[PDB]
């Protein structure tokens, strides 16, 4: 009720760069951690602009909201923006199906990275 | 619907003029309140950048240039900071606060 | 001039018991409230509690009250927030600040302290390749602090500048993060590339196979 509170606040972007799609990349899980009975999906995604963006995974279509953990768009040195996003499962679920998707969403574009075993 | 509502992101070009908006739920009357402003850029601590109740009460934060400024919509229960000269260390996070000065009562726990 | 300095980063264990400080320099410290904001990873600002050293006239928000205690020393005109028990939840960073003539605006914020508690133990890295089969990374996992640093390396003692590093993540109690190389199709020349990586609780090198 007001006095002592902070909105919630207001993340303003200054535009001083030409737009850019991200390249996007997709990494499966790897060996010593696939033998150890346990899954991880890498994404990463640099050298965007406006450093503004969305992932939403998807699992042969349907999407995964189950250890779905993402950092911040970083700003790199030569001033485009990065990002990482990983998704934890079990080397039984990560062979079971057969799709994984990276769909990345930036400024209307969407961009999709797949990889199966 | 909470007591103080900020849009979450915008987005303007250099050079540029912008206005972040908080809004005061209407439950209350923002021509009693002050609007205070802080700036956070990515990765270090708040800054007070201002305070604004009209254009003869006011107060600019430690060395807050003059392109930013405050003013209220009293009619829309809003309060505003414009910044003009958009240059890319504006880049950040901003969060609005609001004291009414006026705050009392409490003598529910001494008779 | 007029400055609030805190003390320094923490790392513990949840139960543990803690105390930070917040000094402040050129001013009448006696003469202005002293509060306390905290910030989990991520989020925005949260109002703990105030006080006034002038006479330690203390007063906490609704979600703190019993569950932190502010103090103030006057002669070192310094501050304190403290927990009994520390709790996973309360991994977040810790500002201090002064109020102002508008009494309710934090004029001079300290610069911060960070605490994290986890479950686990501070603890060197372990390392991993990424590939599929396009570029290939190798990743860092189950570590504290947040305190690492990538580095890279031919199958030959090489440099390498075609890397970038990306932001740490916060899971099960320990942090992760990445580090790619990108490189020319036209190889297969090779096999592995080498993976270093540095810790305060100790730094590994490993290889890392490209397709
Ligand atoms: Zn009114
Ligand atoms: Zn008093």
């Amino acid at each position: 009720s007001v006095t002592h509170v902070f909105g919630s606040g207001t993340q303003l972007t200054v535009l001083s760069q030409p737009k850019a799609t991200p390249s996007v990349t997709l990494f499966p899980p790897s060996s010593e951690e696939l033998q150890a009975n346990k899954a991880t999906l890498v994404c990463l995604m640099n050298d965007f602009y406006p450093g503004i963006l969305t992932v939403t995974w998807k699992a042969d279509g349907t999407p995964i909201t189950q250890g779905v953990e993402m950092t911040t768009p970083s700003k790199q040195s030569n001033n485009k923006y990065a990002a990482s996003s990983y998704l934890s499962l079990t080397p039984e679920q990560w062979r079971s199906r057969r799709s994984y998707s990276c769909q990345v969403m930036h400024e209307g574009s969407t961009v999709e990275k797949t990889v199966a075993p | 619907q909470p007591v103080l509502h900020q849009p979450p992101a915008m987005s303007s070009a250099l050079g540029t003029t912008i206005r972040l908006t908080c809004t005061l739920r209407n439950d209350h009357d923002i021509g009693v309140y002050s609007v205070y402003w802080y700036q956070q850029r990515p990765g270090h601590p708040p800054r007070f950048l201002l305070r604004y109740f009209s254009q003869s009460d006011k107060s600019q934060g430690p060395q807050v240039p003059p392109r930013f400024s405050g003013s209220k919509d009293v009619a829309r229960n809003r309060g505003y900071l414009s910044i003009s000269e958009l240059q890319p260390e504006d880049e950040a996070m901003y969060y609005c606060a609001m004291g009414a000065r006026s705050s009392e009562k409490e003598e529910r726990e001494r008779e | 001039e007029v400055q609030l300095v805190q003390s320094g980063a923490e790392v513990k264990k949840p139960g543990e018991s803690l105390k930070i400080s917040c000094k402040g320099s050129g001013y009448s410290f006696t003469s202005y409230w002293i509060g306390w904001v905290r910030q989990m990873p991520g989020k925005g600002l949260e109002w703990m509690g105030i006080i006034y050293p002038g006479d330690s006239d203390t007063r906490y928000s609704p979600s703190f009250q019993g569950q932190v205690t502010i103090s103030a020393d006057k002669s070192i005109s310094t501050a304190y927030l403290q927990w009994s028990s520390l709790k996973a939840s309360d991994t977040a960073m810790y500002y201090c600040a002064r109020h102002y003539y508008y009494y309710y605006g934090m004029d001079v914020w300290g610069q911060g302290t960070t605490v994290t508690v986890s479950s686990w133990s501070a603890s060197a890295p372990t390392l991993f390749p990424l590939v599929s089969c396009v570029a290939v990374g190798c990743l860092a996992q189950d570590f504290l602090p947040d305190s690492i640093t990538f580095s890279w390396k031919y199958k030959n003692n090489s440099d390498i500048s075609s890397t970038r590093g990306f932001p740490s993540v916060l899971r099960g109690g320990k942090y992760a993060a990445t580090s790619q190389v990108l490189l020319p199709s036209k190889d297969v020349t090779d096999e592995h590339v080498v993976c270093k990586v540095q810790h305060p609780n100790g730094n590994k090198e490993k290889n890392v196979p490209l397709p």
